[PDB]
């Protein structure tokens, strides 16, 4: 009824695992807060800000409209906010 | 061993859940997302 | 885009006077709007008289002009059909009739400021769908 | 001996064919006055003024209908919630116009098959099983109460419960999420859950047992003839069965107590069902789904829209065509 | 003796985890394709493809986030990483819905990986492997709906964007466009997921409800040895409780369980086939007959005629923020409308 | 004799490890305004 | 032999530890009344009407005539102060002994007294308990008579001027009234006791409902069953329990009809409006803005060929149009001025519609019983803006909800009741299986 791996109840419950884990927990959950506190996370993966995503006497939505430009459409898309 | 009772194991825990569940539901009112 | 001071800027009466708020004026006027007005009012329509709406093209062609600061918080006291000809404070909230609409008792002079101001600032964000209804949503 | 007490004997018998019983006593003539006028409206009804403004939907194959848009309709919406049997009509053409056997239809039926749980209850009794059998089947007979009965009463008209009918039924369905944003309300969630997980685990326990039947035939048989009426031995090798299923996942997500593995097959989908039953119940009353519409905005204040307003277009759009007659007043308030 | 036989070895050792020459296929696959939902839905906007906000650092919460279809533009570009799109660029790959292929891909080979390994276990384990052939259903389901179905439209822009609110305005657009509940593929589908689940409480409440009792505590879930030979209830009580309530019940512990695969998994292959169909636009929109006579008799309604009306309330209030692409303009007078509303 | 590193801890810290980290950005969000 | 998950069934032979979590749990209804109503207080702002506010229990004590004058408007919040404070302080009390009965008190009480011991298969005693608790029913249906007629009166809704606290003096006793509600029909037009819409009636049922209480309190003291009642039930403590829970779920459908439907004894002005009242008072808004324009509502025909405004019931009386004509039956103080004989008057219509109905009528038609489950008002596709559920779907949903999870408490627990009775709740003898001596179908 076992496989040889270290029953999980008796890991959790114990003083070396917490010795670890309560710093590894807190420093991951951190870590993760300036990843968004810090605005890294907007640059990473392109989402625009609040503020960003129309000009400012804009009501159109910058849609890509070409497969092979389309890179570059987004790219002049967000001059237009600079 | 079994040191840390279980029981007081998942009674925190369990409160961990609940404070970040209710940090998420008190942002649907509050900041982005919440229609002010 | 952002809340800027040019869109922050709105009439302060006839005459042309302008006057800017405050992001905190604009903020405190959408909260008392919802308060004391968007039971009916929501998003610039009029729910028991469609015909008549908050859009600021609206305003300007009531009497007394009401696509001002002035004109606004004077409706706000002593409201009048759209051809001035008659007081309405018997059926529509004003401080003349706080007694009938309890919600409008606490209501300061500057309060109804920034719900004039709320009022002349939301189009210029919205555009269309201040006062256009559910084709717009 | 007594002539009272051997008419006890043969409704309660075990030893008639079809049980009758007690609550059988109630539900056979209901459901056969709701059964035989159901077939006779379906087939022949002329058109029904639904919505009370005369302006009359045909329903009967013979009105110009087939099996999917045919319908026994809905009765005016004149009458509301009033109450109205046959003999309140001046004529039978009169009733029939007023959508009359909707009503005579919905209340036998529901009747009938509120008894038909209690003989559920019943027969287990004569028989010394357990009694839980007729609270598995509470879960659709809710659910039937919720869109012939309390949706009606809380929207004020038996013009608004489902009619019976397979395009009626996606009407009544149509109508709802323009009405009431079902899709974004957490107790039709939990109905789907207890739909796809029942038909999940319906899928998963047929082939786990198939998977591990015992061999007992040749190629040529079907294997179904390894297993005898009321043999005292299992038919299949549970231990297996979690051998595998146990290393599909990880052992301890795998039953291997038969009794809660049962357990669980009649709890899922019967939970799942009690509230999508809840969900149109109190829809009735308008606590209607999530409202998201314009949550988002940009910092100018510009509405940034996400799904749900473009599930909000789709929903503006069948609420503004719905009864496209029947509404001189700009807020659609039941 | 040689390093086939010996990786063999360690592939298929007894752990916790069970990998097996499947999980190569499986592990990445089944964890890129939860990975890239859970990091698209967290952070990444849908804004230049469908002019929508849909990360929760936008804003949105956990019914409105989704991993949204790439823009009409793209056409069915696989829209690889390295792609002549996104060349290479995270950010821009991103923000052209390249994680929406990601998904729909690694997903599909994924669920490849699951189906081997249900074959695998059941090999090593010495079962028949009736549980692979029921899991052939879901994929179809997949396949159908996620490749085959945007794959006959204009594009990947049509398929369902991976969110729950964005599956509900598929449902939605369905309705509308396809008419899909008058389908009788569909309506086969509903019958086995309703079929399903009806015989999942049916079969779980009458074994509780026709025990043996083998213990004296009142709960009944004690009283089973998974080693034993004996049935846990009674398959004769059972058979004649049913004959009596409903007129017929099964006799057969063999069958019943088999029609319990069968009738799900059949219901779903059916809708996959009707999905097939929606592919082409080869929809079961209309009846004839009707729309001849409803055109030559204005006071001739019924059930069918009242919902298509509603379909072109749908079609044209949701078409110009649906597809953004095609830049609808309907003036408000052009707008399908009741009286009133 | 119990191992610490197994498949099994591979496994769990594969989903675990980025489940916290996720949890602590989706916590900062809650307070970002407009 | 329960396992943990159903351990409060191994209370039931156990006297003393089952009155204290009966005493407990009462402590806790009393705290929830006490605490929620202290929250409904520090949160309240006179100046709103109590249905903008989310509030459920101060347009309870509202309606018992405290903290409000004319018109209900909130003249003193004490009254509201108090009652919280004393269930509060009193649920200390009950929360005392049921922790001292449920782990210090006997285990069982049948040794400690034969007055507070039971069995329950014992019917004198249990006849005798119902009885005792019957009285103390019969005497709380009084405390409602005593403060009507004695102890300032009830609001009344339908009070000349708009509505005010009202001493009832002469509560109706005539029989052919208060029955005469028990046999409405509860479909439309009738509504069964739900009906009912003035508080002579009111009070005057509550001196029938305690004297019949008390009366067979004392009854059930004196007597034991007879023996068809005998032979008819089942006699144990889960039996018991299962016909009370069948009486709880009927008593909550009601209670859900009673807040839809009831605009009597939940005054629109602290609960808002009925579902009803709302698309009534829609019709009335737009009637009174047309003709204030010149139409002639009268003769005004619609789309459909039916009066725009104004329509004939299907008995002929003179109706509101459009689609509230499913709601012709309401009955409202700010609209029964404009009735005749005939239904709705044409000529008040025309001449005599004032101010304060033009005002009422515009304001419950927009504040209507609908809204999302996250408190966003109006129809399910209305922009974010109004913060708004109406107390009634709060109150009929909720209820809904309970009364039905107690129907199916009363199935679970009567079906195992009758089986434990007969003995066969744990399962099938294998050595005597009832089937297998039975003759087969066929
Ligand atoms: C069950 C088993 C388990 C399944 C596991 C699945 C895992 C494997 C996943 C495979 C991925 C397949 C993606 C193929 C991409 C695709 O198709 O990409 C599409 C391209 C064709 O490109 C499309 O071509 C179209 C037509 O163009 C033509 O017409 C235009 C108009 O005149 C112009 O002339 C244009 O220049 C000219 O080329 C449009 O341009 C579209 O925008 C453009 O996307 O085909 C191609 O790559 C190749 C297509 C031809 C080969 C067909 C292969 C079969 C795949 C489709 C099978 C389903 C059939 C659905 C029909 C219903
Ligand atoms: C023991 C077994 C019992 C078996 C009994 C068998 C017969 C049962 C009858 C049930 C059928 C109920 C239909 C209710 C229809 C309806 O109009 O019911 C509502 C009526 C109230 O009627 C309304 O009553 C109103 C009273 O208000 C009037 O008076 C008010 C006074 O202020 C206001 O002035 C108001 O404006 C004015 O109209 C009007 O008369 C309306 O026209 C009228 O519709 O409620 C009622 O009578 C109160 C009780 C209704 C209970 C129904 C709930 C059913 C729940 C089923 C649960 C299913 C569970 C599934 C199981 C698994
Ligand atoms: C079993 C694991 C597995 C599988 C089946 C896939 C499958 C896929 N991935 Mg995923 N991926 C995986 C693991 C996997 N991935 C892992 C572990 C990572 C983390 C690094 C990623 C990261 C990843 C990204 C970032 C992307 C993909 C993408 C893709 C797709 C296109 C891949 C392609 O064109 O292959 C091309 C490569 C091969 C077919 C292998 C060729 C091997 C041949 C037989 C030998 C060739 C000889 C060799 C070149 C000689 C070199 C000599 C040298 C000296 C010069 C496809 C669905 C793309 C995608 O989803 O698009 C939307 C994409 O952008 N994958
Ligand atoms: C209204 C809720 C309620 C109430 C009043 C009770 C009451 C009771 N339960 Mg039940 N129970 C409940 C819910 C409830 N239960 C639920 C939800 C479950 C499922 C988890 C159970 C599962 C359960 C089991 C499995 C068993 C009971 C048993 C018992 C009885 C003895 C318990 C005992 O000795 O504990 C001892 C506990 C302690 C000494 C810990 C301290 C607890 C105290 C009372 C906390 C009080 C705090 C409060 C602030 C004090 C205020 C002080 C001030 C007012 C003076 C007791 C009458 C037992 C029984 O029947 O005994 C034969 C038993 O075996 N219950
Ligand atoms: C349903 C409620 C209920 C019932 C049936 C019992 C029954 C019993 N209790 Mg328990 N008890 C209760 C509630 C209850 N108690 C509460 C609420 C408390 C906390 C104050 C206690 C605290 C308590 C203690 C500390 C002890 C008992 C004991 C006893 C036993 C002897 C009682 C006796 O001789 O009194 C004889 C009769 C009287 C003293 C007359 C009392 C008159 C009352 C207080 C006034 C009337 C109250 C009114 C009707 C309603 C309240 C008003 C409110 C609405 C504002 C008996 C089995 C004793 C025991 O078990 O010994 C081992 C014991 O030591 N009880
Ligand atoms: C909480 C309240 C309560 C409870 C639980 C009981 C319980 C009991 N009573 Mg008592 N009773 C009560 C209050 C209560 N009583 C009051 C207030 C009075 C004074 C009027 C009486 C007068 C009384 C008498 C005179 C008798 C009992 C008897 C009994 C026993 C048999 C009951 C029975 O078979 O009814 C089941 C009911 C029937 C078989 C007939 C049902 C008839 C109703 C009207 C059907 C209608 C239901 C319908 C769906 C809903 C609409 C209601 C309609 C009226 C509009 C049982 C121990 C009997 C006994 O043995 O006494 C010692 C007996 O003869 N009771
Ligand atoms: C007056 C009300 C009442 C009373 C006194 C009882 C009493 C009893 N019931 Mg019954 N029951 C009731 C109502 C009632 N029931 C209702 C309404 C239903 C239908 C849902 C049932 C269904 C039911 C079943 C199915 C069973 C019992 C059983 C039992 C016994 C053991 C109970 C136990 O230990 O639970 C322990 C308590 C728990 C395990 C806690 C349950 C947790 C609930 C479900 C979740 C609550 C969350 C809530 C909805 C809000 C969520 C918000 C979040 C913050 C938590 C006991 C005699 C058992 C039995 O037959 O014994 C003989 C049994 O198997 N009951
Ligand atoms: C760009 C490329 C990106 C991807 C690159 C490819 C990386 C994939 C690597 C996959 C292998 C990782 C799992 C093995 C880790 C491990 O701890 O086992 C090796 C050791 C385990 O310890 C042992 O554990 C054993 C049990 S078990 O095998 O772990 O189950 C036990 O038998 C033994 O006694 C004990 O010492
Ligand atoms: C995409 C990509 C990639 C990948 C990535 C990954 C793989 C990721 C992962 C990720 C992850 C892995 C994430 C996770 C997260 C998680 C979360 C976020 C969770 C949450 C949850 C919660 C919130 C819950 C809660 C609850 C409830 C609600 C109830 C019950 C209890 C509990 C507690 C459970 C790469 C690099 C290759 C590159 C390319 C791109
Ligand atoms: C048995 C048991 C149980 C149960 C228990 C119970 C349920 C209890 C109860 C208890 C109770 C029920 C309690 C109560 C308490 C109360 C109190 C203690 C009060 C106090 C008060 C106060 C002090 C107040 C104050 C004030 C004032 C006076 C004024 C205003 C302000 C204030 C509010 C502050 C359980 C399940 C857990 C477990 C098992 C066993
Ligand atoms: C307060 C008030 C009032 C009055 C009321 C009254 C006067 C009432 C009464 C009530 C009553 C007086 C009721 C009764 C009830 C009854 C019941 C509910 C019954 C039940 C029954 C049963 C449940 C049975 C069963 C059975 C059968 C059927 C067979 C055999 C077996 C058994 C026994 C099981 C009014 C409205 C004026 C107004 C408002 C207030
Ligand atoms: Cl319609
Ligand atoms: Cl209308
Ligand atoms: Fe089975």
């Amino acid at each position: 009824g076992t496989t040889g791996e270290r029953p999980f109840s008796d890991i959790i419950t114990s003083v070396r695992y917490w010795v670890i884990h309560s710093i590894t927990i807190p420093a991951l959950f951190i870590a993760g807060w300036l990843f968004v506190s810090t605005g890294l996370a907007y640059d990473v993966f392109g989402t625009p800000r609040p503020d960003s995503y129309y000009a400012q006497e804009q009501r159109s939505i910058p849609l890509v409209t070409d497969r092979f430009e389309a890179k570059q459409q987004v790219e002049t898309f967000l001059e237009q906010l600079k | 061993g079994g040191r840390i009772p279980l029981w007081i194991v998942a009674t925190v825990a369990g409160m961990g859940v609940i404070v970040i569940v209710g940090l998420f539901f008190y942002g649907a009112y509050a900041g982005l997302g919440s229609s002010l | 885009a952002e809340l800027t001071p040019e869109v922050l800027t709105v009439p302060l009466n006839s005459e042309g006077k302008t006057i800017t708020l405050t992001e905190k004026q604009y903020l405190e006027g959408k909260r008392l709007f919802q308060y004391a007005c968007a039971s009916c009012h929501v998003g610039g329509i009029t729910k028991t008289n469609p015909s008549l709406d908050l859009r600021t093209e609206t305003l300007a062609l009531a009497t007394p002009p009401r696509d001002n600061i002035e004109g606004l918080v004077d409706y706000m006291k002593n409201p009048t059909t759209y051809d001035g000809e008659q007081e309405i404070a018997e059926v529509h909230p004003s401080l003349r009739s706080a007694d009938i609409f309890p919600k409008m008792r606490n209501l300061t002079e500057k309060d109804l400021v920034a719900i004039a101001g709320h009022i002349l600032v939301e189009p210029k964000i919205l555009g269309d769908k201040w006062g256009g209804g559910k084709v717009y949503y | 001996a007594n002539l009272w007490e051997r008419f006890c004997n043969w409704v309660t018998s075990t030893d008639n064919r079809l049980y009758v019983g007690w609550f059988g006593v109630i539900m056979i003539p209901t459901l056969l006055a709701a059964t035989i006028c159901f077939v006779i409206a379906f087939i022949a009804a002329p058109p029904v003024d639904i919505d009370g403004i005369r302006e009359p939907v045909s329903g009967s194959l013979l009105y110009g209908n087939n099996i999917i848009t045919g319908a026994v309709v809905p009765s005016s919406n004149a009458i509301g919630l009033h109450f109205y049997p046959i003999w309140e009509a001046a004529s039978l053409d009169e009733w029939l116009y007023n959508g009359g056997p909707y009503q005579l239809i919905i209340f036998h039926f529901l009747l009938g098959a509120s008894c038909y749980m209690g003989r559920q209850w019943e027969l287990s009794y004569r028989l010394g099983m357990r009694p839980w059998i007729c609270v598995a089947y509470s879960a659709p007979l809710a659910s039937a109460f919720a869109v012939f009965l309390i949706y009606p009463i809380g929207q004020g008209s038996f013009s608004d419960g489902m009619p019976l009918g397979i395009s009626g039924t996606f009407n009544f369905m149509i109508v709802f999420q323009a009405e009431h944003n079902i899709l974004m309300h957490p107790f039709h969630q939990l109905g789907v859950a207890g739909v796809f997980g029942g038909a999940l685990f319906c899928a998963m326990h047929g082939s786990l047992v198939t998977s591990s039947l015992i061999r007992e035939t040749t190629e040529t048989e079907s294997a179904n003839y390894g297993y005898k009426f009321g043999q005292e031995e299992e038919t299949y090798n549970i231990v297996a069965a979690h051998g595998y299923f146990g290393r599909l996942i990880f052992q301890y997500a795998s039953f291997n107590n038969s009794r809660s593995l049962h357990f669980f097959l009649a709890a899922w989908p019967v939970v799942g069902v009690w509230f999508t039953a809840l969900g149109i119940s109190t829809m009735a009353f308008n606590l209607n789904g999530f409202n998201f519409n314009h949550s988002v905005i940009d910092a100018k204040g510009n509405v940034i829209n996400t799904w749900a307003d473009i599930i909000n277009r789709a929903n503006l759009g069948m609420e503004v065509m719905h009864e496209r007659n029947a509404h001189n007043f700009p807020l659609d308030l039941a | 003796r040689g390093w086939f036989d010996i990786l063999d070895d360690w592939l298929k050792r007894d752990r916790f985890v069970f990998v097996g020459w499947s999980g190569i296929l499986l592990f990445p696959c089944a964890y890129l394709a939860l990975g890239g939902w859970l990091t698209g839905t967290t952070f990444v906007t849908s804004w230049y493809t469908h002019g929508l906000a849909s990360s929760y650092l936008e804003g949105c919460n956990f019914l409105t986030v989704a991993v949204s279809t790439p823009a009409n533009s793209m056409g069915h570009s696989l829209l690889l990483l390295w792609g002549p799109e996104a060349q290479g660029d995270f950010t821009r790959w991103c923000q052209l819905g390249g994680l929406w292929t990601f998904i729909a891909l690694h997903g599909a080979f994924g669920l490849i990986g699951f189906m081997l390994r249900q074959f695998e276990i059941a090999r090593l384990v010495g079962v028949r492997p009736y549980n692979a052939i029921a899991f052939s259903a879901p994929i179809a389901v997949f396949v159908s709906v996620f490749l085959i179905y945007p794959l006959g439209q204009s594009s990947w822009f049509f398929a369902p964007s991976f969110g729950v609110a964005a599956i509900f305005r598929f449902l939605l657009f369905f309705q509308g466009f396809h008419n899909w509940t008058l389908n009788p593929f569909h309506m086969m589908g509903v019958a086995g997921v309703l079929g399903g689940a009806l015989l999942c409480a049916i079969h779980g409440a009458t074994v509780e409800n026709t025990l043996f009792q083998d213990g004296e505590g009142a709960s009944t879930f004690r009283a089973f040895n998974p080693t034993q030979a004996e049935e846990t209830y009674s398959m004769v009580t059972a058979n004649r409780f049913w004959s009596q309530i409903f007129g017929i019940a099964f006799s057969n512990k063999r069958w019943l369980h088999f029609f319990m695969l069968f009738v799900p998994v059949t219901g779903l292959w059916m809708s996959a086939i009707g999905v097939v169909g929606l592919a082409l636009n080869l929809r079961s929109y209309d009846f004839i007959s009707q729309e001849i006579r409803a055109a030559e008799d204005p006071e001739f309604e019924t059930f069918y005629t009242k919902n298509l009306l509603l379909n072109e309330g749908i079609r044209a209030w949701m078409a110009p923020q649906d597809q953004p692409h095609e830049n609808f303009v309907f003036p408000e007078e052009v707008l399908p409308r009741g009286n009133a509303l | 004799s119990y191992p610490i590193f197994t498949v099994r801890w591979v496994a769990v810290h594969t989903l675990a490890v980025p489940t916290i980290f996720f949890l602590g950005a989706i916590a900062a969000m809650q307070f970002i305004q407009r | 032999g329960f396992a943990w998950w159903a351990g409060n069934a191994r209370l039931i032979n156990l006297s003393g530890k089952l009155l204290g979590a009966h005493v407990a749990h009462a402590g806790l209804i009393v705290f929830w009344a006490g605490a929620m109503t202290l929250f409904e207080l520090a949160h309240f702002i006179p100046e709103k009407p109590m249905y903008e506010q989310g509030l459920i229990l101060i347009p309870h004590i509202a309606t018992l005539g405290w903290g409000v004058g004319p018109g209900g408007e909130v003249v003193d919040t004490f009254p509201f102060f108090v009652v919280g404070v004393v269930h509060l302080i009193s649920s200390a009390v009950l929360g005392f002994g049921g922790v001292y009965h449920a782990i210090r008190g006997p285990e069982t009480l049948e040794e400690y007294s034969s007055f507070f011991g039971y069995d329950w298969k014992d019917k004198n005693k249990m006849t005798t308990i119902l009885g005792f608790h019957l009285i103390v029913l019969g005497i709380g249906a009084l405390l409602l008579v005593a403060k009507a007629m004695f102890f300032g009166g009830l609001y009344d809704t339908w009070a000349p001027g708009g509505g005010d606290v009202r001493v009832i003096t002469n509560p109706t006793l005539d029989p052919r009234v208060i029955f005469g509600y028990l046999l409405k029909s509860p479909f439309g037009g009738e509504g069964w006791i739900v009906s009912v819409n003035n508080l002579e009636d009111v009070v005057g049922g509550h001196i029938w409902i305690g004297l019949i209480c008390i009366a067979g309190g004392i009854w059930h003291i004196l007597t034991t069953p007879f023996g068809w009642a005998r032979r008819a039930f089942i006699w144990s403590g889960e039996a018991y329990l299962s016909y009370s829970l069948g009486a709880l779920s009927m008593m909550g459908f009601i209670a859900t009809c009673f807040v839809w439907f009831n605009n009597t004894v939940y005054p629109s002005e602290f609960y808002g409006p009925t579902g009803p009242e709302a698309s009534q008072a829609q019709a009335m808004t737009f009637l009174i803005r047309d003709q204030k324009l010149g139409a002639n509502v009268g003769s005004a025909q619609g789309p459909t060929g039916l009066g725009k405004y104004l329509m004939r019931s299907p008995t002929g009386e003179i109706i509101f149009g459009g689609e509230t004509m499913r709601f012709w039956d309401f009955r409202g103080p700010w609209l029964e001025p404009l009735r005749g004989p005939n239904g709705l008057d044409l000529n008040k219509i025309k001449n005599d519609i004032q101010p304060w109905q033009e005002r009422r009528a515009a304001e419950y038609m927009t504040h209507a019983p609908l809204g999302s489950l996250n408190s966003v008002g109006g129809v399910a596709t209305e922009i974010n803006s109004v913060n708004f559920v109406s107390p009634r779907s709060w109150l009929a949903t909720s209820h809904f909800v309970l009364a039905f999870f107690f129907l199916v408490g009363h199935l679970w627990h009567a079906g195992r009741a009758r089986a434990a009775a007969a003995g066969f709740e744990k399962g099938i003898d294998r050595e005597s299986e009832p089937v297998l001596s039975m003759p087969s179908l066929d």
